[PDB]
């Protein structure tokens, strides 16, 4: 029951112009500064979205090429920004950014796969730096690292989908732990794990399938677990689920597409995580991602599994098979 | 001045990141940085690299301090962790420090722990994090299943917000019960038990969801006690369908309950559930239109193997 009511002058059109000047003009300031704890993520869910929208090279190349060599520490892994510390996100977000300007040799690859490798556990985990934290959202960011980087055999994988598997509960979704509850963004993390792995067929689509459409709301947008309120960030991680596990159908692409533009802001550009609130470069991507998926002629096709363009993937032949 | 004040407090906490660097890089791993994060911290929760510098001192004073000064280094963590915590419950960062913290003490209160899990549950019951944090506590100090699932049970019947609280329940329960599907016995008294909540509140999903879970937890393999207990929740449903008309959970659960009992003999009445399922809840019309093939195949197999 808790949703939104979308106002009837909320916008209904793609405003493409707007967020490419957003995300052109961004961070250039108090939200800045005090994100700088994931500047790397910031800097890739930007140049995702601009490339999305064939506008990449609005952005500068060579000053992120520069800030990804000095963000890598003597370990291998990168950090968020420079002098923060090393963890598996950043790496990550650093790789795609790389792929996306077919420029991976500038880090030392080698390291980066060591590094990757340094993390798994014995029950097949990954933590997300040194300090232990364990989540299956490491696991998938293990996992698509080594993917882009042709370099998947490096880690014990039979172990790491024995972990992940052991995240499956009882309604057909997966949490951050063994025993956690079903959440829509570790769902995302643990299907695009199992499509990188080749292990599709041991998910029961039919079943999280199920929970997955039950996520959408009269309002058209969809929450990231029961009970909640709709969101354009668990709209994506919901949407790119159901797609890799070929039940995409399942939700009313109209209703989620109207709920999508209403969060964009139409003075600024941007979207927000709903309809009148403040937009951020995050939810920015996810809105953008999403209407791509839902199949927007405007935008460039997203890849459910790695977030990001689809030519990209075709060009490093990286594109797992999914149940369509 | 309150657009001007958030220009004082970031340079305040510019000017307090600047300083913990710099000392860092000195190798200065003293109380001053535990002073400067806790500035920056509260606010700023998931600026990991400041939890990643309290714990490296936390480290080096361990080594150059006496246990009682260790002792109380410790517990005034606990309480800058929970004042943190107050502010803003649902940081991954705050929580996995105080899991890290937790994890190397010498005797850890485990009984305070859990009942600051409670605590926490009682301001907001779908925590996750927190949830997550007392499997955590629960595994540390050996606490039985059992005591978790009679905690779980004072949760669901208090008041809603059940869907984290029956999900702990589902993976409680094979634990009583560890097989290399539950016991009769036992499923029985959960189907009881979540049919009392899904009557109480037809709105609530988590017990619908729940109770889905046991429909699959044989047909032709059905005792007699259970084939009349699910052919007295197929009538309970269709009362509830009666009071209330667009209660689209009823519904599936109608459909799903004549699946368990004799899927041929109930093939008119499923198809029937099924149009009227589809025009009270329109968006899940082809996850409907695919369940139903896939049930009318089951079918058609069902009718080849008539000898
Ligand atoms: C599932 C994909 N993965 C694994 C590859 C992943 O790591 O995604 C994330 C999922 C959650 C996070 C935690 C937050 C999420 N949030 C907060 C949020 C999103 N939707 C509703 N909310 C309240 C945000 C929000 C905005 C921005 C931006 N720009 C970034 C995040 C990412 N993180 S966060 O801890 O760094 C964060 C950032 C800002 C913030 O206040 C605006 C609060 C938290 C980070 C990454
Ligand atoms: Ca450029
Ligand atoms: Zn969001």
């Amino acid at each position: 029951q808790k949703d939104v009511t979308i106002k009837s002058d909320a916008p209904d059109t793609l405003l493409l112009e707007k967020h490419a000047d957003y995300i052109a003009s961004y961070g250039s300031d108090y939200e800045y500064c005090m994100s700088e704890y994931l500047r790397m993520s910031g800097v890739y869910w930007g140049l995702t979205v601009m490339d999305l929208m064939g506008q990449l090279h609005r952005m500068n190349k060579e000053e992120i090429l520069v800030f990804i060599k000095s963000c890598q520490h003597e370990c291998g892994g990168v950090s968020a920004s420079i002098g923060h510390d090393p963890h598996l996100l950043y790496t990550l977000s650093a790789v795609q950014i790389l792929t996306l300007y077919d420029s991976i040799h500038v880090i030392n690859v080698d390291k980066v796969v060591a590094y990757v490798q340094s993390l798994q556990k014995e029950d097949g985990s990954f933590a997300g730096d040194i300090w232990g934290e364990i989540d299956t959202r490491f696991s998938f960011c293990a996992v698509a690292t080594l993917a882009l980087l042709g370099k998947l055999d490096a880690i014990n994988v039979e172990k790491a989908i024995e972990f992940v598997l052991s995240c499956m509960n009882f309604d057909g979704g997966f949490g951050c732990r063994p025993g956690s509850e079903s959440h829509a963004g570790q769902i995302y993390c643990c299907t695009g794990f199992l499509a990188i792995t080749s292990q599709l067929h041991q998910v029961n689509s039919d079943l999280l399938g199920w929970w997955l459409c039950e996520r959408q709301l009269p309002s058209g947008g969809l929450n990231g677990r029961p009970e909640k309120l709709p969101d354009v960030c668990y709209s994506w991680w919901v949407l790119a689920s159901l797609k890799i596990i070929g039940r995409l159908h399942w939700i009313d692409r109209e209703k989620l597409r109207s709920f999508i533009l209403a969060c964009q802001d139409e003075e600024t550009g941007g979207f927000a995580d709903r309809p009148g609130d403040m937009v951020d470069p995050f939810h920015t991507l996810f809105g953008i991602a999403g209407l791509s998926l839902l199949g927007e002629e405007q935008i460039k096709p997203v890849s459910p599994v790695f977030c990001m363009p689809e030519e990209v993937l075709q060009r490093v032949n990286v594109q797992p098979e999914l149940v369509s | 001045a309150k657009r001007l004040e958030r220009e004082q407090k970031l340079k305040l906490y510019q000017s307090a990141t600047q300083a913990v660097f710099q000392k860092r890089q000195a190798g200065e791993l003293d109380e001053s940085v535990l002073e400067l994060t806790s500035q920056i911290l509260g606010a700023n929760p998931d600026f990991a690299t400041l939890w990643n510098c309290r714990r490296e001192v936390l480290q080096h004073l361990e080594t150059e301090k006496s246990p009682e000064e260790s002792a109380a280094l410790v517990k005034a963590e606990l309480g800058f962790l929970e004042s943190c915590l107050r502010v803003n419950p649902k940081s991954y960062g705050t929580w996995h420090h105080r899991c890290w913290l937790l994890s190397r003490l010498p005797e850890p209160n485990w009984a305070r722990e859990l009942e600051l899990c409670a605590r926490f549950l009682e301001a907001d019951e779908r925590n996750f994090h927190c949830w997550d944090y007392r499997r955590f506590v629960a595994a540390q100090a050996a606490v039985a299943p059992a005591e978790e699932l009679a905690f779980t049970d004072s949760l669901i019947t208090r008041n809603f917000s059940n869907y984290s609280s029956w999900h702990y329940r589902s993976c409680l329960l094979p634990q009583l019960h560890p097989q290399p599907r539950l016991p009769e016995n036992v499923l029985l008294k959960e189907l009881e038990l979540v049919q009392n909540a899904f009557f109480t509140d037809p709105n609530d999903q988590s017990a619908w969801f729940y109770h889905r879970w046991l429909l699959g937890a044989g047909r032709c393999e059905l005792s007699v006690e259970k084939s009349t207990v699910l052919q007295s929740e197929l009538e309970s449903c269709k009362e509830l369908q009666e009071l209330e008309p667009e209660n689209k959970w009823c519904l599936l659960t109608i459909i799903l309950l004549m699946r368990a009992l004799d899927p041929l003999l109930y093939e008119k009445e499923t198809l029937q559930y099924f149009s009227t399922l589809k025009a009270v809840d329109p968006m899940r019309a082809a996850y409907l239109d695919d369940l139903r093939s896939k049930f009318l195949l089951e079918n058609s197999v069902l009718k080849m193997e008539y000898a």
